[PDB]
């Protein structure tokens, strides 16, 4: 039994030999074939014309394919609202036209760069401000109303109002998007191996370009490179247009996404504009919020309604505010369609009240810390959106984050610091967060399992979870063994496939282990009931006795196993029903040191603590823990992507964006899980682990504000009380312009 | 006519009798010799999802010399008389994992998995060089590797055990 | 060793074994490509489309992998891998006397957050120069100390110090078709002479708009009357830039807070950006630019006072 | 034993322990599936025998895998006919497609097992009693031939 | 409802095309290797050597 | 310094510049050109699974003649300047069925299949010679093929639509 | 048409274009094995693991390939397709008069559960012959007619008549290191000479043991009187074999039950087998000979009286 137990993923000797197989990993067939996309390099224009003669004369040239070779629909997307290749109009830089095919990668990449396209411009909408000014959205605006604005406001002695922006952000997965279609040539039949998080969709996109049943299409995904949001919708750009080459040449065909492909093509975490009006008391206390949020949805609808309503649900942070209106508005514009990214607008939304948070304490003179803690959420209360916070932990992790962090003595020295130090200025913040738990459309909220167990006592196991390096499997197998009571060298799970578990969830929203765990628990429940007559017959044999005694029996030894999360229905007309089953909170709190010279910072030191129930792996979550932050850290300090004023991404490889490098990362970095925190909720007590912890990263930023502050004091204003505005991500071109002084000016 | 090239790969003589001077030793290694180890991750030389060992005896300065390289820049034409080096040449869970491979994978420094082999080969390259290296040494020589999923603390925990 | 062919689909590759080979190769085709560590030229082929047909590799050649003690300063053949100038430059400045080695300190400054082991184990001295990115963090530190270069063709040598007219234009250098960079001198520093070298921490396009500098003060002997001054610049222009308009109006005068805004206003007028110069952080930019001459300023000070 | 997912456009994948070597086994699963579900054909597909579909198969041999097979499969019809039952009433004049969209969307599972166990079977050699099987086929051929002597 | 109708083999069709897929029909790997059985030409024997 | 083999397969060229003598057109259809619709049944022309069609200009007779061989054991090297017709040659389930293979798939004249494709070529052969053949042509065209599963009676019924 | 060479692994193919090119190289290689069909050599190459290093194929040659209606009988090539064979055969049956159909429509009675289309498209008459197995069903027929063969070398032309002596031991005929058979004539039926072809249903080794005949007789004009009698046999040695001792015995006898008697007892003793004879059977092959004998005999006096 090692639920509890800090055991290693399962497969990380075998990624440390380099023996795992990825999807480009697998072997070639003799006769497969390369496909690289032919992408658009306008943002809104006709297309007036595709010329392949130069590329029909690159040796190994197999053909090139568009929207007339398509057998089913060219139309595709969530909401059926894309094409899969562009006909007659490109609507953003990243948008699919066409494809070559092959005999190598190398000759495909030589092709499709010589792959002439004319185009009439057309008018191109490409910021949120000019999405505003044009009324460019999807759907209608979005909202959470609760308690009385007007008066609200009217009770309030402070009023401060502002405008906010928080940049993309690129998943930058190691392992790019990546898919191999096998054609069988029997009946429409295709088998497909996908970088994927989400099979279900992979197979029906793919059957729907085919015109072709769902049943004919096999999807199987063994492991991503990491996934982050990234493959749980956009991957089947790639996957459908390799179906249709192995549909049309009758070949095995697949496709890796070079770097710059994916960055430009794929779509990553949405831009968000607010503008905000908080009402607050001499005390610190909130009276009335007003928050308008603006998401740059890129070219089609995608995940971002879902994304716009994760972020209303995380307007509050930890903090009740009695009076309060909400409203998400998603912006239509001629850039990559954006999607899901670890945190689904929770971090957008976090930031932006942890903004008017920080700024509140600045205009009532007080110590940040006493303003949150003043702010803060009770046991028992209601949210905005009307639900109530049944074991709220963050007190518990704010008052167990002071002392290992020694908050109080960390500030003095701070201080110190700061009046010794003229150039340099340190800061130090500590932020709470809170993370509610399910997809918020609740008819996601399901999860099979297949369990055989065969005549050797060996058990296989299946669910619709996919693996990403977060792992699940690992979760899964600890999981088995604890409810089938045998060593976890019995178990094994080799894959997600479509053909095991039909019509599985897209592996996201954190809720995976929950879930699954479940599925995985009931299905191993059916097989220790009929498994116990025999375990009856011979009580001192053992688990492989009992299981041949039960094939001999004629007793089945395979079976499902099914969840659904119970008590899910929120509705935005009522404002009531459970958005989510639970929240996973945490606290985290930062130092930094910025020379306000160059705008460049050191991470000096970071103490989380997280309330992640009983973990099933303590090594796991913790990993999840650090690694969710330091994404975090990328998105608010270091992450940014930069397009040209006509809508062509320039960031597009490592060189020019930079995630958080070894070097990076806070020098004293300390993560500590909460004890003696049960979850009633999920599968032996435990806590959804895989996005919470992102936002925590913010506590950096704050920091940075923080140090900025000083040095203003020092060489700008003699105005404490003053607000200045810092967009996301705080780089050093940010940091050192808002340091001015006798240089800047 | 044509020269042919001559290599090694983890012990092992390459004779390249048709070199294409457009090929790196990335593509070589995986579609040539199926050794999939080593990935590609930008082919920009930014990640190091490609770094493998190369060795060569140096005609000036006497002298093996062993370090770490890209494959997914390193033209195959470069490496005449070159000893390549990729994660399957160190260890296998097959045979056995060498020391660094071992301890990535117990301190939790592997997560999607993807950049490891990566990480493994500059470690290895490191300790090729110097057997004893200092806890600086050690956080100098990733400045080249890339990790999304970690946050980079248990790899340096994990590698850490060589120095002093 | 001996001259290697090499033929492809595309490209023709000769493993040059001698340095008269590389020379009869260069002069039979100008044209031709040198690639050593492949660094830039495979992100030219892969990224920006270029073909080279004819390739020549000089990697082998002796000459180009020398490393010579002057009595001017250390000499790199050209071919010299980063890591290879770094170890020579972390045991000169560990061995000589500090006043001695404020360039070989430069140098090493700029290539402590450059690239990877990787990367550094493969890339040459010379093909950083000969790249010419306006954002080369090298270039400014080899313009500012008057770097000496050594050109070779079929008959010809010379030797040049690096100055402002060895980047004409944007990629470009002051080599003739036929020429190679054979080696590179970072000179030894003298009594009275400071150097720093500062860089912003972050590239957003692949090759302009990141300030990089390298800065050189001379002094009249045992006072602080300016010399000689030399203020180099990448990120700011198409090129790696001097600013002597600036420097040439502070020549014999003191190192003084007077000279502080003199030069700042000299800086912000030669150096200024249009508001939409290619690659945008307009004002960051600038501010660096002043910002970074503060910082030589103040270590001149402590070097000095 | 057998395995039966519906996806959610109404396509049905069959999966039974029964391999095809050319007697039409998959043919008559498809059928009896079809009868079953009250389905066209076209809607049932048979892909695979395989051992991480249905584990722990006899082989297909004894003339039983019509018979033993098409009852699992029948069974496994008969649970996803519960399961749809609802659906089916809420709305009585919609399609196969849509009820099986409804099933979906209120979170009920369109997977399942089916398994099959021949009733009274165990002949002793002594004692020589217990059904040794379950039932009996039976035929007659007339043949004549000449011979060249 | 079929069942009791002589509704045709369902590969048939693919059969007589030369469409339906067996075992040796499946693509070879580009590192696909071949086995041959080595056997015994003796009804009885002890093994001397190979 | 060795001659081209120049063939047709299915109306499309091939030239093969390194002929092996050795090769069997069986061998050539499946694993050079991946055309696997002929099988390997015995290897010694009894089985007929292998049958595929054949034609060429008569340099005696004039004419283009047909007939059936056993791609098992014909050398490549007979058939230069030949046309090869196999079962994919003639229709599919993805265009359209010839009428030998819908009638031999709806007569319940394919169990297992795997004789199917040499049956229909025999057919197929007996057709493009004699289009309107009798009842009798028909039972003799067939002395070649194999089939285990069916007792042959329903392939016979179904051909027999083809007569007089 | 050209002269093509084919060269693999181990095996050297020349496609002759022409008779002189075919015994110029037939001469130059006397080891070289001819292919036509293949349907012979494939089987010797797969299964009893022969190596030809040279193979010469003369399927294009005119020569090999001609049908020719003589006043003796038709002719065929040594190359021509056995369906061929059978399609002239029953053309000329269908035309001719009985009496001179005799031989014809023996050799196609031989042909009647032969192979199947597929084989007997490709399969060729000369490489039936000179494949020499004992238990070819057609070499016993050729024997019993006289069939005639031309046989060709470089200079070297000959004509002979197929008797006893060309098939001197096992898979061997009478051809030299150099030659060729170019020709094969299949005589026309004389008045009063009568043929008869039986073969056993089924072998079962593969070139053993499988009792085939050819049955000849020629009576004196208008009588019953044996002139000539040739009974030949596959199936009962190790090559076809003639009766010969038996039929010499019958010269100048009357066709009755005298003869009948006589020339059973002839053939179980001239072609007695051995208990342990390769192939076994050996009651049914014994059997086999006189029955087959009964049933010429039965039939050539429905051919009389
Ligand atoms: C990940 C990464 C990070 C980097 N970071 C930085 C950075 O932070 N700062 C910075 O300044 N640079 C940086 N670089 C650029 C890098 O340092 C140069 O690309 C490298 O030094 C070029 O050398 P190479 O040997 O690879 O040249 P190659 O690609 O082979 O050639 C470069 C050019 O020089 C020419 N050439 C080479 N030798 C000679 C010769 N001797 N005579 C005449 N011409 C010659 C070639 O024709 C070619 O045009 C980085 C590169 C990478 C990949
Ligand atoms: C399954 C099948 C069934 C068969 N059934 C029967 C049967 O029932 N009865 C029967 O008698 N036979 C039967 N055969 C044998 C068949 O008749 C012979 O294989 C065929 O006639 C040989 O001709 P080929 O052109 O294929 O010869 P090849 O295989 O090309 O050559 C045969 C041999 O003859 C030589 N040769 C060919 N031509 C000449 C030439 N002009 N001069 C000198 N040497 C030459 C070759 O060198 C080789 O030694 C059967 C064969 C098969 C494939
Ligand atoms: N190594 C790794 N950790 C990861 C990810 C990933 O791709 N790789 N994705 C994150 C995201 S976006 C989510 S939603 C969760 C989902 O998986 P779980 O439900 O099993 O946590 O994993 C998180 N942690
Ligand atoms: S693939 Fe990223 S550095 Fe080589
Ligand atoms: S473990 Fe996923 S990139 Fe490092
Ligand atoms: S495989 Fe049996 S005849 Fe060719
Ligand atoms: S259908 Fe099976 S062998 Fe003919």
């Amino acid at each position: 039994d090692t639920v509890g137990r800090p055991l290693p993923h399962l497969a990380a000797a075998m990624q440390a030999s380099g023996e795992a197989v990825y999807c480009d990993d697998i072997p070639r067939y003799e006769n497969e074939l390369f496909l690289r996309l032919v992408t658009s390099t306008r943002a809104h224009a006709k297309i007036k014309s595709i010329d392949v003669s130069e590329a029909q004369k690159v040796p190994g040239f197999v053909c090139f394919l568009s929207a007339d070779d398509i057998p089913g629909s060219n139309e595709t997307g969530l909401f059926n609202d894309e094409t899969v290749f562009a006909k007659d109009t490109v609507t953003c830089v990243g948008h699919i036209i066409g494809a070559v095919v092959a005999d190598t990668p190398e000759h495909a990449e030589r092709a499709a760069h010589v792959v002439k396209v004319t185009y009439e411009d057309l008018p191109a909408i490409i910021t949120i401000e000019d999405a505003i000014k044009n009324n460019s959205f999807y759907g209608s605006e979005l909202k959470i109303e609760k308690g009385d604005l007007k008066k609200g406001f009217s009770e309030a002695d402070n009023v401060v109002s502002g405008e906010l922006y928080i940049g993309g952000q690129d998943h930058f997965y190691l392992e790019t998007h990546c898919t191999i279609a096998i054609p069988k040539g029997e009946e429409g039949e295709m088998e497909l191996f996908v970088s994927t998080q989400n099979a279900m969709k992979t197979q029906s996109f793919v059957a729907k370009m085919l015109g072709v049943p769902v049943n004919r299409i096999l999807v199987r995904v063994k492991r991503m490179g990491g996934g982050f949001g990234g493959k749980e919708t956009r991957s089947t750009l790639v996957s459908v247009a390799v179906a249709l080459a192995a549909y049309k040449t009758g070949h095995p065909v697949r496709c890796m996404l070079d770097r710059n492909e994916d960055m430009l093509i794929t779509g990553g975490r949405h831009p968000f504009l607010a503008r905000y009006k908080v009402g607050f008391m001499k005390t610190g206390t909130i009276v009335a919020l007003e928050v308008d949020h603006y998401s740059n949805a890129g070219n089609s609808r995608d995940l971002s309604h879902s994304i716009m309503e994760r972020a209303l649900f995380h307007m509050d942070n930890c903090y009740k505010i009695p009076n309060i209106r909400g409203t998400g508005r998603l912006c239509k514009t001629n850039l990559s369609s954006n999607t899901a990214f670890r945190g689904f607008g929770g971090p957008q939304a976090l930031f932006i009240a942890e903004n008017w948070m920080s700024e509140v304490a600045v205009t009532c003179g007080l110590p940040a810390e006493e303003v949150r803690w003043k702010n803060m959420y009770k046991e028992g209360d209601l949210t905005h959106f009307n639900q109530r916070l049944e074991g709220f932990s963050v007190p518990r992790c704010w008052d167990e984050c002071l002392k290992s962090s020694q908050y109080y003595a960390r500030k003095s020295e701070v201080d110190k610091f700061n009046k010794e130090n003229c150039w340099k200025k340190r800061g130090l913040c500590i932020i709470p967060t809170k993370f509610g738990i399910s997809f918020t459309v609740p008819f996601l909220n399901q999860a099979g399992a297949l369990i055989h167990v065969y005549t050797d006592g060996s058990v296989l196991v299946s669910h619709g979870g996919t693996e990403m390096g977060q792992g699940l499997h690992t979760k899964m197998v600890q999981v088995a063994s604890k409810a089938l009571k045998i060593p976890i060298s019995k178990i094994y799970i080799s894959e997600t496939s479509t053909n095991t578990v039909p019509n599985s969830s897209p592996t996201a929203a954190s809720v995976s282990t929950d879930i699954y765990g479940q599925a995985v628990y009931e299905a191993c429940q059916t097989i220790l009931k009929r498994l116990e007559p025999f375990k009856k017959k011979n009580p001192d044999g053992s688990w492989e006795d009992w299981v041949m005694a039960a094939y001999q029996d004629r007793v089945s030894l395979s079976t499902t196993g099914f969840y659904r999360t119970p008590n899910l229905g929120y509705s935005f007309e009522t404002n009531s029903g459970n958005a989510f089953h639970y929240f996973t909170y945490g606290v985290a709190c930062s130092e930094v040191e910025i020379d306000c010279l160059t705008g460049d910072h050191k991470n000096l030191r970071t103490d989380i603590v997280m309330d992640v129930g009983s973990s099933l792996n303590p090594a796991i979550d913790i990993g999840q823990v650090e690694g969710a932050f330091v994404q975090g850290l990328g998105l608010f300090t270091l992450e940014e992507l930069h397009y040209s004023p006509e809508g062509s991404l320039h960031t597009r490889g490592p060189s020019t964006y930079k995630i958080p490098a070894f070097g990076s990362i806070p020098t004293e970095f300390r993560v500590s899980l909460l004890r003696d925190c049960p979850n009633k909720k999920a599968i032996y007590a435990s806590k959804a682990v895989g996005e919470p912890p992102l936002f925590l990263g913010a506590s950096v930023f704050f920091a940075i504000k923080d140090a900025i502050r000083a040095a203003r004091a020092q060489h700008t204003n003699n105005n404490t009380k003053e607000l200045f505005r810092l967009d996301s991500p705080a780089t050093p071109e940010k940091i050192r312009n808002a340091c001015v002084d006798k240089f800047t000016t | 006519t044509a020269d042919e090239l001559v290599f090694f790969v983890n012990g092992k003589k390459v004779v390249e009798k048709n070199a294409d001077p457009e090929t790196t030793l990335l593509a070589y290694l995986r579609r040539k010799l199926g050794l999939r180890g080593t990935k590609l991750g930008c082919g920009e030389g930014g990640c190091g999802a490609c770094t493998v060992m190369l060795s060569k005896y140096d005609r000036l300065q006497d002298k093996i010399i062993h370090f770490s390289a890209n494959a997914c820049l390193a033209p195959i034409c470069t490496l005449h008389h070159v000893a390549v080096t990729t994660v399957e040449g160190i260890g296998s869970t097959k045979t056995r994992l060498h020391p660094v491979q071992e301890r990535i994978a117990k301190s939790h420094g592997s997560q999607c998995g993807f950049c490891t082999p990566g990480i493994v080969m500059s470690m290895y390259t490191l300790l090729r060089n110097q057997p004893e290296p200092t806890v600086e040494e050690i956080e100098d020589a990733f400045q080249g590797n890339l990790c999304r999923c970690t946050g980079y603390r248990p790899i340096l925990q994990g590698f850490r055990t060589f120095a002093k | 060793p001996k001259q290697l062919r090499f033929e492809g689909e595309r490209v023709t590759w000769i493993q040059a074994s001698t340095l008269k080979e590389l020379l009869d190769l260069k002069a039979q085709h100008p044209e031709a490509k040198l690639v050593v560590g492949n660094t830039e030229i495979g992100i030219e082929m892969k990224f920006k489309n270029q073909l080279f047909p004819m390739i020549i590799c000089p990697a082998w050649i002796p000459e180009l992998n020398a490393v010579e003690h002057g009595p001017e300063g250390i000499s790199f053949g050209a071919a010299c891998a980063l890591s290879s100038v770094e170890k020579t430059l972390l045991e000169a400045v560990a061995k000589l006397p500090t006043q001695k080695t404020e360039v070989f300190r430069g140098v090493l400054e700029q290539l402590r957050w450059f690239a990877g082991k990787q990367v550094k184990s493969v890339a040459s001295l010379g093909g950083n120069i000969i790249t010419a990115s306006p954002i080369s963090d090298l270039n400014p530190v080899f313009m500012a100390s008057g770097t000496k270069l050594t050109i070779v063709s079929r008959g010809t040598r010379r030797t040049v110090p690096m100055d402002h007219t060895f980047f004409p234009s944007y990629r470009k250098t002051l080599l003739g078709p036929e020429e190679i960079l054979l080696s590179i001198e970072i000179p030894y520093s003298r009594e009275d002479e400071f150097f720093s070298a500062f860089k912003q921490a972050s590239r957003r396009e692949d090759d302009i708009a990141k300030v990089t500098c390298g800065m050189r003060v001379l002094f009249q002997p045992g006072s602080m009357q300016v010399k000689e001054l030399a203020l180099c610049y990448g990120g700011m222009a198409d090129r790696t830039i001097s600013a002597l308009k600036t420097t040439q109006k502070q020549l014999s005068k003191f190192w003084n807070e007077k000279l502080l805004q003199d030069v700042c206003a000299g800086l912000a007028e030669e150096l200024s950006l249009s508001p939409d110069a290619p690659g945008g952080m307009i004002e960051f930019r600038r501010t660096l630019t002043l910002s970074f001459f503060f910082k030589f300023y103040l270590t001149v000070l402590k070097k000095l006072g």
